[PDB]
């Protein structure tokens, strides 16, 4: 029924850029949100960014402010993560996620549950 | 020319309360006994009319408003009540002539893992007037700085999901609500009892 399909990512040098795409089939997220999460080895899966599907307002983890941008194209039913100024500690498996839940405060999407998940995409940040 | 109360009460799909539905009923025979004799209803409260006397009365129009709220909010669907639903979602007039009917819809409207498709308006600049409907999704300015359509500090999306799960307490179970408004104008009274 509902599929979140990630593309992009992989290897990039520190200070460089990557762009993740997540194409949604079988649903639109209307008044709720899509987001990105990441999981590094030994660590809990952590919130990166969320976007209100209808209005496009974004909410970011402090760790990626001024570096990562979440955006979406309604016509393509796709959400994006632009990852600039890459740091070694950005190395992780990145997941796109979709929420069923309309929350008034966009900051709630940092903690409320997501019912839909992409497959996971490895991002690796390398030296020189 | 039996009034289509079935289409209202037995609709597959019900509206979110902020986007409450209205059906105008006219030019038909109303059997109100189908409603007042039903064991299905947890709330059946009439104002300015007696439910058993309804089959004896004639009206110009009947309006049937319908939506879903949580069980502990059904008390707000009453003249003069206050709370998030009466204030920002669905407001009865002080001089209401009609009936408020509700029933537990946990079996249809709750899902394992949650049904979040029913919304309510959480924020609004002022209270609704009676029978006003607001379906806007403008970002709500909670502070002194304009939002310019961007959510953030004191700039909120105005709607929020109910989270209906079948294991919720009755107070947080979904209730389907029908409000019947009885209108008598200077015209032929087109909705009569048998
Ligand atoms: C709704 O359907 C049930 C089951 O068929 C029936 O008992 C009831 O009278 C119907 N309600 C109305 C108002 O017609």
């Amino acid at each position: 029924q509902v599929q979140l399909v990630e593309s992009g990512g992989g290897l990039m040098q520190a200070g460089g850029s990557l762009r993740l795409s997540c194409a949604v089939s079988g649903r639109t997220f209307s008044t709720a949100a899509m987001g990105w999460f990441r999981q590094a080895p030994g660590k809990e899966r952590e919130f990166v960014a969320a976007i209100r599907w209808s209005g496009g307002s974004a909410y970011y983890a402090d760790s990626v402010k001024g570096r990562f941008t979440i955006s979406r194209d309604k016509a393509k039913n796709t959400v994006y993560l632009q990852m600039n100024s890459l740091k070694y500690e950005d190395t992780a498996v990145y997941y796109c996620a979709g929420s069923k839940i309309t929350r008034s405060l966009l900051s709630d999407y940092a903690t409320w549950p997501y019912d839909y998940w992409g497959q996971g995409t490895q991002v690796t940040v390398s030296s020189k | 020319n039996l009034c289509p109360f079935g289409e209202v009460f037995n609709a597959t799909r019900f509206a979110s309360v902020y986007a409450w539905n209205r059906k105008r009923i006219s030019n038909c025979v109303a059997d109100y006994s189908v409603l007042y004799n039903s064991a299905s209803f947890s709330t059946f409260k009439c104002y300015g009319v007696s439910p058993t006397k309804l089959n004896d009365l004639c009206f110009t129009n009947v309006y049937a408003d319908s939506f879903v709220i949580r069980g502990d909010e059904v008390r707000q669907i009453a003249p003069g009540q206050t709370g998030k639903i009466a204030d920002y979602n669905y407001k009865l007039p002080d001089d209401f002539t009609g009936c408020v009917i509700a029933w537990n819809s946990n079996n249809l409207d709750s899902k394992v893992g949650g049904n979040y498709n029913y919304l309510y308006r959480l924020f609004r600049k002022s209270n609704l007037k009676p029978f006003e409907r607001d379906i806007s999704t403008e970002i709500y300015q909670a502070g002194s700085t304009p939002c310019n359509g961007v959510e953030g500090f004191n700039c909120y999306f105005p709607l929020q999901s109910y989270g209906f799960q079948p294991t919720n307490g009755v107070g947080y179970q979904p209730y389907r609500v029908v409000v019947l408004s009885f209108e008598l104008l200077h015209a032929p009274a087109t909705v009569c009892g048998p």
